[PDB]
RNA sequence: UGGUAUGUUC
RNA sequence: AUACUUACCUUAAGAUAUCAGAGGAGAGUCCUACUGAUCAAACAUGCGCUUCCAAUAGUAGAAGGACGUUAAGCAUUUAUCAUUGAACUAUAAUUGUUCAUUGAAGUCAUUGAUGCAAACUCCUUGGUCACACACACAUACGGCGCGGAAGGCGUG
C-alpha cells in the first residue's frame, strides 16, 4: 500500500477444530507450491485455500512436542507428487524438443552429405574427414549450445562460466523446486 | 537588503534564488535552491551553514555578531527540521536571459527528440 | 569455547611464542607469530573478544618496542586501531612512531597525513600539522 | 536459524506470557513491569498486573492500554 | 580516498574526488536527551473557578 | 589478563629484578603461564656460561549471497557432473552408432 | 622538551648570557602535570639505554 | 512501502543507539518495514553493564542508527 | 510519486557523502545503498558525536527521519534531474 | 473495518456520522449552543473562547478569545484578549466545556 | 513507473529489485560514466569570461602610454593553434590522471610491504577491495587475461627473500624532465657509466 | 472539511502568526499551500519577553536593523502554532464552505 | 487473545484513568465514546497533579496526541 | 498483453 | 545488429478554477463554440510611479567574503577516576597535599577554546553610459535622456 500503516493493519488482520478445508494443508505443513511460484513467470495464479500465520504457529507448536497429523502430510505428498509429475512432463517435453532440434531435416541432410564424402594414406584421409565432420557437428551444435538442467528442467550452457550459472541457481524457481524435491525425497524415504 | 522579492511567487517561481533558509535550531543555510518536493526537501548549491555561539548569544540579547560559518557546497536538506525560508540574494543572470536559455533548452530537447526519431527509423 | 580459549590451548601458539621469546631479535619469528595471531582472528571487527584484543595490542607494542625502526608496522597497528573504532590511540601510535625516527621519516609522515586528511575535523590544525611536516 | 519479524516476535511473546519489562520515554517516563494480553497494528499494547518503577518503591496499576507513540523497548524479565 | 569499492573507472574517480571533511564546532541546541516540551502544566480547574 | 605472563630475556639473562610481570608493561613479551618453566629451562646454557568437483573456487562467488551458499555449490557440482555425463554419453554414442554404420557401409 | 646548552663561562658572562636568553624567549600555556610526564619519559628512555 | 535492506545484517551482532546514549548491543533476528528491531541476547552498554533478557523487540521511532559490530 | 530529492539521494550511491543527525552527530562515509524512505547505509564511516569526540564505524545504517542533511559531491551540480524541459522518448503502452 | 476498503467518496458521510456520534460530541455541542470552552495548550496558553468551526485535524476557529499564561521566575499571570483565532490541533492538550 | 534519465529507458512499476539491478548493468555504467565525464569536461572547458568595462581614460595616462613603446603581437595560423591546444589538452589530462608512485616501488622489499602497500590486506579499506571483485560473470572476461595474478598474501614474513640484492631488483627510474626543455641538459656526465 | 480551504479564501489579509518557537509575525498573506505552507510579504517579526534558540532564529534572518523587518517569508505548516485574523473581516461569509455545500447537495 | 478495540469498546461506562506525557496531568472519569484514532471523551473527570487533586472538571475531551495510557480500576 | 539487466552464435 | 536461454517485476484511485440564471437529457445527476461575475496562466501595453546601476578634471571606491596575513596579537579558563603503601586534612566510593604498583574507556588540539580590537593584501558584481564642470529650493527641490535589473498598479 501507499501507507505502511495499512500494510501493518493487513498483517494484523491476516495474522489474527483445526482440520478444515479452508486451511491450506501444503502451507500448514510448509512450503506451499502456490507460494514458491507467486510472482515469477512460472506462476500458477492464486492459491484457492487461505494461508495463515497463527495456524502455522499452532502447527509448529503441536509438531514440536504434542503430535503430528499424517493426513495433511499425505495431502502435501500428493500435491508434491502431482507437481513433480507435471515438471517431469515439462522436462521430458524439453528433452524431446532438444532431440528434435538435434535431429532436424536440413541438419541431418548436411550430416549425411558430409559423411558420404567422409570415405596409411587412406586411413589418414579418413581421419581428417572424420575430424572435419566432427568440426562441422561442433559448429552445428554451437549454433544453440543449450543443455538441459538436470533438476529444474531449464536450459544451461557448457561454455558459460560458473558465476552466471551461480546467478542462475539463485532464483525463486530453482530454490522452490529444490526445496520441493527435498521434501518429496524426504517423504519417499519416510514412506519407503 | 533592497532585493524586492516577488509579491506573488511560489516555490516553482523562486527556483535558482539564493535562499536564506531557517531551521528549528536556527542553523541558517544560505544557497541556491534547485529542486523541491511535497515535503519541501531542498537541494542547496554552494551552501553555507551559519550559527551563533552560546557566548555570542548574551551579546545578542538586548553592534557586531561573530557568526560561525561552515561550508557545505552542494547539499540536500530535509523538510522536517526546517522552519522558514526567505530569499536573500538574486541570481547572476536575469529573467530575459533565463527565458532565452529556456527557449534554447526547449529547442535542444526538440532536436534530441528528432534525433531519437531518426535513430529509431 | 571462543577463539581465545582455543588460542591458549593450541599446540602451535605455545611453540611460536617460545620461539619468539627464546630469540627476541629474530624478526621473522615475530612476523610468523603476528601472522598466526591475525590468522586466529579471521573476522577482525569490534565484536571480537577484548581479552584477545589486549593480547594483540601487547604483541604489537612489544614488537614496536623491540624493533622501533620498522616503518610499516606503526602504520599497520595504527590503521588496526582505526579499524577497531578509536582514533586517539591511533594518534598516539602515530606520535610514538614519528618519535621513533625523531620526526624525520617520510613514510610515517605521508601515512599520518593521509590519515589526518579525514580525521582532523579542523582546518587550522591540519595546516599547522602540514607546516610541521614541511619544516621537518 | 531463520527470520523472526517483530509482529510474530510480539505474537510469540504474547503466547509465552513471560514477565514483561516495558520501557518508555526518557526521564519523565516511568518503566512499567507486567504481562502482555493484547496489541494491534499501531503498537497500542495492553498489559496487566502493572507495577511502575522510575528511572534510577513500585506501585500497582492494574490493567493498562499503553499507547504506541511512547513505547520504546520491550524485554522479557 | 585512495582505493575504492566503486564500479566506476579511475578517470571517473579523479573527477569524483569529494569535498574535504566538515569542520566540526560545538553545537548550539539542547541534545535529544534534553529535547522535550514544558513539564508541570497546571490543571484547568483554576480557570473554571475564578 | 588471565593465563598470561610478561617476560623479557634482557632482564633475566642479565639477572635483574622485575624480569617478569603479569601486567602490560612496555617492552615485555607475553608468554603462557604454564610454559614459564619451559622458558627457564631453555636458557640454561647462557646462565651457566654467565655464572662460569570443480565448483565454488571462492573467487567468483564473493559478491553473492552468504546465506544460501552451501546448496548453491552443490547445485553447481551437480550441473557440472550432469554436463560431464551428457558429454560422456554423447561421446560413447558417437563411437557406437557411427561405428555400426561404418560396419554397415 | 627542548635541551639548551651553556658552555665554558665565568660568573658575569653566565649572568649576562642567561639574562639575554630569557629577555628574548617568550613562554606560555604549559601543561599542568607535565613534570610527571617528563619523569616517566626520562625514566623510560634511560631504562631503554 | 519499501522493505529496508537489512539482509546483510542477518546473523551479525549490531549495536543500536537510543536517543542519545542507550547503546543496545544484540544479534539481529528480524526486522519490518518500520525498522522495528528484534534482538537476541541484548546488552545495555553505558560509559555499568546491564542485561536485557533473552529476546527483545525495539521500536523504530527511538532507533536512530545502528553500528555493525561484526564483520560482513 | 517519489520526487526529485529522493532520486538525487538514490543517484549518489557509492560516493563519499557527509550526514548530520538530529542529535548533532555528523557522519561521513561511502553510501552503500540509499532508499526511497531515506534510510541510508554508509561504509567506512567516521563519526563525530555532539560531545565532540571522533570515532570510526565500519558499517552504519541510519533512519531517514533522524537526518538533518546530507552532502552530495559537487559533480552532481549538473544533473538531468535539474533539466526543466527534458522531453520523454515514447513511454510504452 | 479497514479504511482503504470501505468505499470511494462516501468516507465524508462516515466522518460526519463519527462527528455526530463519537468523541466529537463536545466540539459539536459548543458550536451549536455557543457556550465558552477552555482549551489548554502545550505551552500553558489556556484559552477561554467560543467554537466556530470543526476540522478533522481539530483545527478550531475561536471568537472572543481570552487567553492566559503564567510566567514562573516570580509568579505572574499574563492575559490577552484576541478577537479572532485559528488554532491548530497540534497545540491542543485538552478541551473542557462548561455547563 | 520508473524512468532512467541516463540510459533513456523506461520500466514497469517501481520495484527496488529491478531498479537495483539497473544501476549494476554495464550499459548504464557506460552511459553514466560518459555523461559525468562530458559534463565535467563542459564545466571545465566553459571559459566564462568577465564582461568588459571600458572607461574614458585620463589625459596624462594617454600621453604616457602612447609614447613609451608599442609592443609586438604574436599570432599563429589555424592548424598550428589547433595542434598546440590539442597537445596542451592531452598534457593537462595526463597530468590530471598521473600521480607519484615512487614510495610503492621504493619499499618493495620491505618486511611490511604485504600489510600496507599490497592494497588488499589493508585493514580499513581492504574489505572494500575484497567485497566488490567485479565477479566476471562473462566467460570471455576471465578467459581473456592469461597472465599471473601475483597476489601477495599477508602471511609473507622476513624469512622469505632474506637478501634483497641476490634476488634481482630493478634499477630505479631516472628523474623525468620536460621534453620542451630537454635541450639544456648537461651533455657531459660527471662519471663514466657503462651500459 | 479541512479548514485550509478557509485560509485559501484569505488572500491579501493582513494577519499575525504566532509560531511554536514563540515568534509573532505581522504581515499580509499571499498564498497558502493545502499543507498550510503559507507565504507572507511586508513582514515584521518579533520575539517577545528568554528562548535563545528563538533569538538566534530572529537575528540570523537578514534585516534585523528586536523587531526584524523582512520582505518575504515562507512558513512551514508544523511550525505554525496559531494565526490571528483581523477582526474587521467577516467570518460568516468566508466560512461558507462551498465544497461542503456541494458535498451536502451530492448526498 | 484480546485486542485493544473490543477491550476499549467494553471500557465505556467505567471509572477509568488517563495519564498524560507530562507527569503532572492525570484525568480520572467515566468514558463516553472513542473513535478509531482513539480520541477520548470523559465525564466528571478529576485533575491529578503529581498525585494530589485540584478540583472536578466535568465533560472533557482528551486528545490522543498527549495521552500515555488509559487504565481500568 | 510487456519491461529492465545479463551470457553465447552470425 | 539479428536468433535463443536465464534473474526480477508486471500497474492507489477520481478530477482538471468557482458562483448565479436559461435550455436539453429518465427529488438527484450530465452537457451547452449558452449567457453575466470572480480568480488563475500566457502575450503585449502604459502609469511625470517604487529601488539600484563604481573616479577617470584619478591612481580611488560601493556591496559580499577570504574556508588570507600581522596573529604563538591582548585579556581569561580547563587538560581523568578508583585500591593500597610512608604522613595526613577528615561526614563519600581517603575526596585535599608528595611519591608510586594495578585496574575500564582514554578526540587530536594548549602554537588549543572564548571575548575584544586595528591595519594591510586579494577575490565575484556593475551603464564603470549620452551632454555639461553649469546657481536651484516651502506646494523643499523643473523625477521633461537612451537603456538595463527587481517590483507595484492599471488596460487589451
Amino acid at each position: 500500500m501507499s501507507t505502511p500503516a495499512a500494510e501493518q493493519r493487513k498483517l494484523v488482520e491476516q495474522l489474527m477444530g483445526l482440520h478444515d478445508p479452508k486451511i491450506c494443508k501444503s502451507y500448514l505443513v510448509g512450503e506451499c507450491p502456490y507460494d514458491l511460484f507467486q510472482g515469477t513467470k512460472q506462476s500458477l495464479g492464486k492459491c484457492p485455500q487461505m494461508h495463515l500465520t497463527k495456524h502455522k504457529i499452532q502447527y509448529e507448536r503441536e509438531v514440536k512436542q504434542g503430535k503430528t497429523f499424517p493426513e495433511f502430510e499425505r495431502e502435501y505428498l500428493a500435491i508434491l507428487s502431482r507437481f513433480v509429475n507435471e515438471c517431469n512432463g515439462q522436462i521430458s517435453v524439453a528433452l524431446q524438443n532438444l532431440k528434435h532440434t538435434a535431429e532436424e531435416r536440413m541438419k541431418i541432410q548436411q550430416v549425411t552429405e558430409e559423411l558420404d564424402v567422409l570415405d596409411l594414406i587412406s586411413k589418414r584421409k579418413e581421419v581428417a574427414k572424420r575430424v572435419r565432420n566432427i568440426t562441422e557437428n561442433v559448429g552445428q551444435s554451437a549454433q544453440q549450445k543449450l543443455q538441459v538442467c538436470e533438476v529444474c528442467g531449464a536450459y544451461l550452457s557448457r561454455l558459460d562460466t560458473d558465476r552466471r550459472l551461480a546467478d542462475h541457481f539463485l532464483g525463486k524457481i530453482h530454490l522452490g523446486y529444490v526445496k520441493m524435491r527435498e521434501d518429496y525425497d524426504r517423504l519417499m524415504k519416510n514412506n519407503r | 537588503s533592497k532585493i524586492q522579492v516577488a509579491h506573488s511567487s511560489r516555490l516553482a517561481n523562486l527556483i535558482d534564488y539564493k535562499l536564506r533558509v531557517l531551521t528549528q535550531d536556527g542553523r541558517v543555510y544560505i544557497g541556491q535552491l534547485m529542486a523541491f518536493d511535497k515535503h519541501m526537501n531542498l537541494v542547496l548549491n554552494e551552501c553555507i551553514e551559519e550559527r551563533v555561539p552560546k557566548t555570542q548569544l548574551d551579546k545578542l540579547r538586548p553592534l557586531n555578531i561573530k557568526v560561525e560559518k561552515r561550508v557545505l557546497g552542494l547539499t540536500i536538506l530535509r523538510g522536517e527540521q526546517i522552519l522558514s525560508t526567505v530569499v536573500e540574494d538574486k541570481p547572476l543572470l536575469s529573467k530575459k536571459e533565463r527565458l532565452v536559455r529556456d527557449k534554447k533548452e526547449k529547442k535542444q530537447a526538440q532536436k534530441q527528440t528528432k534525433l531519437r526519431k531518426e535513430k529509431e527509423k | 569455547m571462543d577463539k581465545y580459549t582455543a588460542l591458549i590451548h593450541d599446540e602451535n601458539f605455545s611453540t611460536l611464542t617460545l620461539n619468539v621469546s627464546r630469540y627476541p631479535k629474530s624478526l621473522a619469528y615475530w612476523e610468523k607469530l603476528l601472522n598466526y595471531i591475525v590468522k586466529a582472528s579471521a573476522p577482525i571487527c569490534k565484536s571480537t573478544e577484548p581479552q584477545l584484543l589486549k593480547l594483540i595490542r601487547c604483541t604489537y607494542s612489544s614488537m614496536l618496542n623491540e624493533f622501533p625502526y620498522l616503518e610499516n608496522y606503526y602504520i599497520d597497528f595504527a590503521l588496526l586501531e582505526y579499524k577497531l573504532g578509536n582514533v586517539s590511540m591511533s594518534h598516539k601510535i602515530f606520535q610514538r612512531g614519528l618519535q621513533a625516527f625523531n620526526q624525520r621519516s617520510l613514510l610515517l609522515w605521508t601515512s599520518y597525513l593521509k590519515f589526518c586528511n579525514n580525521v582532523i575535523s579542523h582546518q587550522k590544525q591540519l595546516f599547522k600539522k602540514y607546516e610541521t611536516a614541511e619544516e621537518y | 536459524k531463520a527470520m523472526v519479524p517483530p509482529i510474530n516476535c510480539i505474537f510469540n511473546f504474547l503466547q509465552q506470557q513471560t514477565p514483561v519489562t516495558i520501557w518508555l520515554f526518557e526521564q519523565i517516563g516511568i518503566r512499567i513491569k507486567g504481562k502482555i494480553v493484547g496489541f494491534d497494528e499501531f503498537m497500542n499494547v495492553v498489559i496487566d498486573e502493572a507495577v511502575e518503577i522510575p528511572v534510577n518503591k513500585g506501585t500497582p496499576l492494574g490493567k493498562i492500554l499503553l499507547k504506541g507513540d511512547n513505547i520504546t523497548l520491550i524485554t522479557s524479565a | 580516498m585512495n582505493y575504492n569499492l566503486s564500479k566506476y573507472p579511475d578517470d571517473v574517480s579523479r573527477l569524483f574526488k569529494p569535498r574535504p571533511p566538515l569542520s566540526y564546532k560545538r553545537p548550539t541546541d539542547y541534545p535529544y536527551a534534553k529535547r522535550q516540551t514544558n513539564p508541570n502544566i497546571t490543571g484547568v480547574a483554576n480557570l473554571l473557578s475564578t | 589478563m588471565r593465563d598470561i605472563v610478561f617476560v623479557s630475556p634482557q632482564l633475566y639473562l642479565s639477572s635483574q629484578e622485575g624480569w617478569k610481570s603479569d601486567s602490560a608493561k612496555s617492552g615485555f613479551i607475553p608468554i603462557l603461564k604454564n610454559d614459564l618453566q619451559r622458558f627457564q629451562d631453555s636458557l640454561k646454557h647462557i646462565v651457566d656460561a654467565r655464572n662460569s568437483s570443480t565448483q565454488y573456487k571462492v573467487d567468483t562467488n564473493t559478491l553473492s549471497d552468504l546465506p544460501s551458499d552451501a546448496l548453491d555449490q552443490l547445485c553447481k557440482d551437480i550441473i557440472e557432473f550432469r554436463t560431464k555425463v551428457v558429454s560422456i554419453e554423447k561421446e560413447k554414442k558417437m563411437k557406437s552408432t557411427y561405428e555400426e554404420s561404418r560396419r554397415q557401409r | 622538551f627542548q635541551q639548551f646548552q651553556v658552555k665554558a663561562c665565568h660568573v658575569s658572562k653566565f649572568m649576562n648570557e642567561l639574562s639575554n636568553f630569557f629577555s628574548q624567549v617568550e613562554f606560555g600555556k604549559c601543561e599542568a602535570n607535565v613534570i610527571n610526564y617528563f619523569k616517566r619519559e626520562y625514566n623510560r628512555t634511560y631504562s631503554q639505554i | 512501502v519499501s522493505t529496508p535492506e537489512l539482509k546483510k545484517y542477518m546473523d551479525k551482532k549490531i549495536l543500536l543507539n537510543i536517543n542519545g546514549s542507550r547503546k543496545v548491543a544484540g544479534i539481529l533476528r528480524g526486522y519490518d518495514i518500520f525498522l522495528n528491531v528484534v534482538l537476541d541476547d541484548a546488552m545495555e552498554i553505558n560509559g555499568n553493564n546491564h542485561q536485557l533478557g533473552l529476546q527483545t523487540v525495539i521500536r523504530g521511532n527511538s532507533i536512530i542508527s545502528l553500528e555493525a559490530l561484526d564483520a560482513i | 510519486m517519489n520526487g526529485i530529492p529522493v532520486k538525487l539521494l538514490n543517484e549518489a550511491q557509492g560516493h563519499i557523502v557527509s550526514l548530520e543527525l538530529t542529535t548533532g552527530a555528523t557522519y561521513r562515509g561511502k553510501l552503500v545503498e540509499s532508499e526511497d524512505s531515506m534510510n541510508v547505509q554508509l561504509r567506512d564511516v567516521i563519526a563525530t558525536e555532539p560531545q565532540g569526540a571522533v570515532t570510526h564505524m565500519d558499517q552504519i545504517f541510519v533512519r531517514g527521519s533522524q537526518i538533518k542533511f546530507i552532502v552530495v559531491p559537487d559533480l552532481l551540480k549538473n544533473a538531468p534531474l535539474f533539466k526543466k524541459n527534458s522531453s520523454r522518448p515514447m513511454p510504452p503502452i | 473495518r479497514p479504511k482503504h476498503e470501505l468505499s470511494r467518496a462516501e468516507l465524508e458521510e462516515l466522518e460526519e456520522f463519527e462527528f455526530k456520534h463519537g468523541p466529537m460530541s463536545l466540539i459539536n455541542d459548543a458550536m451549536v449552543t455557543r457556550t465558552p470552552v477552555i482549551i489548554s495548550l502545550r505551552n500553558n496558553h489556556k484559552i477561554i473562547a467560543r467554537v466556530k468551526a470543526f476540522d478533522r485535524h481539530c483545527n478550531m476557529v475561536l471568537e472572543n478569545v481570552k487567553e492566559l499564561w503564567t510566567e514562573k521566575k516570580n509568579v505572574i499571570n499574563r492575559e490577552r484578549f484576541i478577537s479572532k483565532l485559528f488554532l491548530r490541533g497540534d497545540s491542543v492538550i485538552v478541551v473542557l466545556k462548561t455547563p | 513507473r520508473y524512468y532512467c534519465e541516463y540510459c533513456h529507458s523506461y520500466l514497469t512499476h517501481d520495484t527496488l529489485s529491478v531498479r537495483k539491478s539497473h544501476l549494476v548493468g554495464k550499459n548504464h555504467l557506460r552511459i553514466t560514466a560518459d555523461y559525468y565525464r562530458n559534463k565535467a569536461r563542459d564545466i571545465i572547458n566553459k571559459h566564462n569570461h568577465k564582461r568588459r568595462h571600458i572607461g574614458k581614460r585620463g589625459r596624462k595616462e594617454r600621453e604616457n602610454s602612447s609614447q613609451n613603446e608599442t609592443l609586438k603581437v604574436t599570432c599563429l595560423s589555424n592548424k598550428e593553434k589547433r595542434h598546440i591546444m590539442h597537445v596542451k589538452k592531452m598534457n593537462q589530462k595526463e597530468l590530471a590522471q598521473t600521480s607519484i608512485d615512487t614510495l610503492k616501488l621504493l619499499y618493495d622489499g620491505s618486511p611490511g610491504y604485504s600489510k600496507v602497500f599490497v592494497d588488499a590486506n589493508r585493514f580499513d579499506i581492504g574489505d572494500l577491495v575484497k567485497a566488490s571483485k567485479l565477479p566476471q560473470r562473462a566467460n570471455e572476461k576471465s578467459a581473456h587475461h592469461s597472465f599471473k595474478q601475483t597476489s601477495r598474501s599477508r602471511d609473507e614474513t622476513c624469512e622469505s627473500n632474506p637478501f634483497p640484492r641476490l634476488n634481482n631488483p630493478k634499477k630505479l627510474e631516472p628523474p623525468k624532465i620536460l621534453s620542451q626543455w630537454s635541450n639544456t641538459i648537461p651533455k657531459t656526465s660527471i662519471f663514466y657509466s657503462v651500459d | 472539511m479541512k479548514l485550509v480551504n478557509f485560509l485559501k479564501k484569505l488572500r491579501n489579509e493582513q494577519v499575525t502568526i504566532e509560531l511554536k518557537n514563540g515568534t509573532t509575525v505581522w504581515g499580509t498573506l499571499q498564498s497558502v499551500s493545502p499543507q498550510m505552507n503559507a507565504i507572507l510579504t511586508d513582514v515584521k517579526l518579533t520575539l517577545p519577553q528568554s528562548n535563545g534558540i528563538a533569538m538566534a532564529s530572529l537575528y540570523l534572518t537578514g534585516g534585523q536593523q528586536n523587531i526584524a523587518s523582512l520582505q518575504y517569508i515562507n512558513i512551514r505548516g508544523n511550525t505554525i502554532r496559531q494565526i490571528i485574523l483581523p477582526d474587521s473581516l467577516n467570518l460568516d461569509s468566508l466560512l461558507v464552505d462551498q465544497k461542503q455545500l456541494n458535498s451536502l447537495r451530492r448526498s | 487473545p484480546v485486542n485493544p478495540k473490543p477491550f476499549l469498546k467494553g471500557l465505556v461506562n467505567h471509572r477509568v484513568g488517563v495519564k498524560l506525557k507530562f507527569n503532572s496531568t492525570e484525568y480520572r472519569g467515566t468514558l463516553v465514546s472513542t473513535d478509531n484514532y482513539f480520541n477520548l471523551q470523559l465525564n466528571e473527570a478529576e485533575e491529578f497533579v503529581a498525585g494530589v487533586s485540584h478540583g472536578t472538571l466535568g465533560e472533557i475531551f482528551i486528545r490522543c496526541n498527549n495521552v500515555l495510557y488509559i487504565r481500568e480500576l
